[PDB]
């Protein structure tokens, strides 16, 4: 174990992030028994995870972690059980993790996070059903959305630009947002009202492009210019909890589920691949930046997966 | 002072958590008895294999610690109404789990939300988890004043909130809690839990919560201004609002992070008390009626039985009463003798029902102030106070006094009376039978003769309470009739309530009663004029009496005699709650019979829907002759 770097990782891994360099960030909380709190973790060898042995750094947050965010390559962003968003900073040697900044702005859990295409601000998806607008750098919350009716399950911020996000909500809503319009808000869904949106990604290349899982394990293709679904699949039993698109030139998609399954999905939403390897519930997923054919699978079983994707 | 609570989704260390909140002044917590986050599978390998531990162990603290200091929080992803089989089945299984373990560990209570409008499934859920073991353990319902998606922003180009008038879509919450309570046949163990927002609805809307059995408000930290100074503190008009929430006596919680960082979270329960203390002192009536508050009793029958020394005691120990009474004679002799005629002419003087002799006393009292002579008769049918009332006629009342031991329908008077007095009244004016009881002494009065009470009069007022329905049909008893309850009057102490509508005079009886045929057989119309949506469990009752010309007492809460504790509220209740909609006219009939042995009320609601006549042949309840 590194300087300031506990011995155990929590049981629940919830976030799975590679750095450009190949590194590998790991936050995980304690979902069970007496201590109900969460950690975080570096891994400058990638196969070295799950054992602590290996690991290059970690630290202790006071409360779990629903979601966590990358900030380029020193920073780590926090969604909080505690209600709070909090900042660290990793080390000139990266050997430690010391917290930047905790501000307890949500009056619920924060349950999802993305950072802005400037990496200069942030937005928060929390229980108590707002999302709030973030100045990184001045540590504080410019602007308070109440748009949703029910909590907020993902937040995912434009790859391209700073004033636009995706949100879905248990209200049975997916939201895109301009910050410039007076009504930043704008409802867009399928024909008819369907199934609870549930997972949220931006396609890397064409930015009029997102796709949503449901609850249902129905992953679905989303043209924002005519604004209308034309494409899904059943691809899971179950929720799906998380949706990452490859690096590559066309990319690729990861979708994870709650069924404990991982697929791979090419561009017309057709499985490549199908995983059983984990053997409890997939949170998070990162490509392997280096070997780009390589995905980097979590889950609460503790258990850390590296994928070989044809 | 003020009991409170300090709700929170987020606990690493039961044992660390618990001080700091009880530090702070919180005499209880809200917490998840699992992981909010940690969601369950009870179907699917392999995530249904998962292995334990499920949640942390009981031995973390006290069972007195459970018993007194945890409310537990269903976990907020079991959706037992999902629309998804899959999530529907896990919810429902999840539900169950965290249910059975609040009563594991003997959670006082349990918070469930009623977030959404269909919660059929919760309902039935709930309902096998109660129907499984005989338990205590309320089940408090997180209901908000206002619909999270009517309390939304208007940033939604696509899809704006409606500014339409939405009478009754500002009640929808009220709706969401009657279905859930109705499915579940109310529960006494079901309660509200009143979630306060940023923006108080119409009033109506809080008109409708006023009768509903809330054990909970729940006041967010987004709901407080900020004084000068950096205080924590509410809106003129949530003031109001928790100033009616502590009549109520609730318990005040307190959900949200501490947005007033420069302050410790002492800071909001410190207005609470601050405010609670600031609330007008308990008035004398208000000190008298302390624990009898929605308390049922049954009416007082002072003819057909004899009252206890300490029934008498504490019904003399009303003083505006008997000044009342007092004041009434002091006139009515003055009026009766001139002052050229004082010492030619005493009065001839008989109270009726005298009980233990406060009466007489003011009647002495009304003869030193009108300085005039009267001659005192005491008739008690009652042996046990005879005992009294002979013990101080021996002693200080001396032979201006006759006590007679009998019933004033049997006993033959050796003269004719200027005056009777009477107190043979109860909570409904005619209920002990005042009227029988003064018609059978009428013809020992002189033509000229005075009663006081002259005359009194029933009012009845439509009301919305499911605590007294549900106190009420707890008054089953085995060997009786199952629906007996439904079909008598109780006194009560209407509390926890809501008048429909404002009073409405029933039966008026005028003494002495000159009628050729008196009878005192009664049959009442009456239209109440309601203006919410609300539902009716049953009538109050009360009543005013004039003793003599302006001097009178009544219960009636518009007139009410100020002070005077003497008599609660009557209550006629019905078997089958009747939905009342804005605009719509409660109509009641109510019938007072009689027989040589016994008389009674029979009513009926005919509007806007009929009940079934009530106490129909005085099968479940009678007044004895
Ligand atoms: C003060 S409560 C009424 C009192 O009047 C007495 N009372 C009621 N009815 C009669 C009656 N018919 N004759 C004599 N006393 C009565 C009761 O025993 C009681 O003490
Ligand atoms: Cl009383």
């Amino acid at each position: 174990l590194p300087p300031n770097a506990p011995a155990c990782m929590e049981r629940q891994l919830e976030a799975a992030r590679y750095r450009s360099d190949g590194a590998l960030l790991l936050g995980a909380s304690s979902l069970s028994g007496r201590c109900w709190a969460g950690s975080l973790w570096l891994f400058k060898d990638p196969c070295a995870a799950p054992n602590e042995g290996f690991c290059s750094a970690g630290v202790q947050t006071e409360a779990g972690v629903a979601d966590l965010t990358w900030v380029g390559e020193r920073g780590i962003l926090v969604a909080s059980d505690s209600g709070a968003v909090e900042l660290w900073e990793l080390d000139e040697n990266e050997t430690l993790i010391v917290s930047k900044f905790c501000k307890y702005e949500h009056d619920d859990i924060v349950s999802t996070v993305s950072v802005l295409s400037s990496g200069t601000q942030a937005v928060s998806g929390s229980k108590d059903i707002c999302i709030k607008v973030w100045d990184l750098a001045q540590q504080v919350v410019l602007s308070s959305y109440r748009a949703h009716a029910a909590q907020v399950t993902c937040v995912a911020a434009s790859p391209h630009k700073d004033s636009v996000f995706l949100s879905c909500s248990e209200d049975n809503r997916i939201l895109l947002w301009d910050t410039r319009c007076p009504k930043p808000a704008s409802q867009i869904g399928c024909s008819a009202p369907g199934y609870l949106p549930t997972s949220l990604a931006w396609h890397p290349q064409q930015s009029e492009v997102f796709v949503f899982g449901d609850e249902n394990g129905t992953v679905s293709l989303v043209d924002t210019k005519s604004t209308s679904c034309v494409l899904s699949s059943a691809v899971h039993s179950q929720c799906v909890t998380g949706l990452v698109f490859s690096p590559h030139s066309v990319p690729f998609l990861a979708s994870l589920s709650e069924d404990c399954s991982l697929a791979v999905l090419d561009s017309s939403l057709s499985e490549l691949f199908r995983s059983q390897a984990h053997r409890d519930f997939v949170r998070d997923a990162t490509w392997s930046p280096l070997n780009h054919s390589l995905l980097t699978t979590v889950g609460w079983d503790h258990q850390v997966v590296h994928h070989v994707v044809p | 002072r003020v009991s409170s609570g300090r709700d929170l989704n987020c606990v690493p260390e039961i044992a660390d958590t618990l001080g700091a909140v009880a530090k702070q002044g919180f005499d209880f917590l809200c917490m998840p008895v699992f992981h909010p986050r940690f969601k369950r599978e009870f179907i699917q390998e392999p995530a249904k294999n998962r292995p334990g531990p499920q949640t942390r162990s009981d031995l973390l603290l006290s069972g007195r610690d459970w018993n007194t200091l945890i409310v537990g929080k269903l976990s907020p992803w079991i959706r037992p109404d999902s629309k998804v089989e899959k999530i529907r089945r896990n919810s429902e299984a999840a539900m169950l789990q965290e249910l059975n373990f609040g009563a594991y560990l003997g959670l006082p209570a349990f918070l469930l939300p009623l977030n959404q409008e269909d919660n059929t499934n919760l309902a039935r859920v709930l309902t096998n988890h109660i129907h499984t073991g005989h338990h205590s353990s309320m089940f408090w319902m997180r209901v908000p004043l206002v619909a999270p998606e009517d309390l939304r922003d208007d940033i939604i180009e696509n899809a704006p909130t409606t500014h339409t008038e939405e009478y009754s879509g500002e009640e929808k919450t009220w709706m969401w809690w009657h279905n859930f309570r109705t499915l579940c046949d109310y529960s006494k163990r079901i309660a509200v839990a009143l979630e306060i927002g940023a923006d108080l609805p119409s009033n109506h809307v809080i008109d409708r919560w006023l009768g509903e059995p809330i054990k909970a408000a729940i006041l967010p930290t987004s709901i407080f201004l900020t004084n000068k100074k950096g205080f924590p503190v509410l809106s003129k008009m949530h003031q109001r609002l928790i100033f009616r929430l502590l009549k109520l006596e609730v318990q005040f919680i307190i959900t949200g992070t501490n947005h007033h960082s420069e302050k410790e979270f002492c800071s909001y329960l410190q207005y609470l008390e601050y405010l609670s203390q600031n609330r007008p002192p308990p008035n004398a009536y208000e000190l008298f009626a302390k624990g009898y508050e929605d308390y049922l009793q049954s009416p007082l029958q002072p003819l057909m039985d004899n009252l206890e020394s300490q029934t008498y005691e504490v019904f003399e120990k009303d003083p505006i009463k008997y000044s009342q009474y007092q004041q009434a004679i002091y006139k009515c002799l003055l009026d009766r003798v001139p002052e050229e005629e004082k010492d030619t002419n005493v009065q001839v003087l008989m109270v009726l029902g005298a009980g233990r002799g406060p009466l007489v006393n003011a009647s002495l009292r009304a003869a030193k102030q009108a300085d005039r002579r009267i001659k005192l008769y005491a008739v008690e049918k009652n042996p046990n106070a005879v005992v009294t009332l002979e013990n101080w006629q021996f002693e200080e009342w001396g032979s201006q006094v006759t006590v007679v031991s009998s019933d004033m329908r049997e006993w033959v008077a050796p003269e004719k009376a200027d005056i009777i007095v009477s107190e043979l009244l109860g909570s409904f004016a005619d209920n002990e039978l005042s009227p029988e009881c003064l018609d059978g002494a009428q013809h020992f009065l002189k033509d000229d003769g005075v009663s006081i009470p002259g005359e009194y009069t029933s009012f009845l007022a439509p009301i919305s309470s499911s605590k007294l329905y549900n106190e009420v049909r707890a008054c089953r008893e085995k060997d009786r009739d199952p629906e007996a309850q439904f079909e008598m009057p109780y006194v009560v102490r209407l509390h926890n309530f809501h008048q429909l509508s404002a009073p409405q005079p029933c039966f008026t009886f005028s003494h002495p009663n000159r009628d050729p045929m008196i009878d005192n057989n009664r049959y009442c119309t009456l239209e109440f004029p309601v203006e919410v949506n609300t539902v009716l469990h049953g009538f109050a009752g009360y009543f005013e009496t004039v003793l003599y010309q302006d001097i009178t007492l009544s219960i009636r809460p518009e007139t009410h005699s100020p002070g005077m504790f003497s008599w609660f509220p009557i209550l006629f209740p019905i078997k089958q709650p009747i939905t009342v909609r804005e605009g719509q006219t409660i109509c009641v009939r109510f019938w007072r019979c009689s027989n040589s042995k016994k008389v009674w009320y029979e009513w009926a609601v005919t509007a806007p829907v009929c009940s079934a006549i009530h106490n129909p042949t005085g099968r479940s309840y009678t007044i004895g002759l």
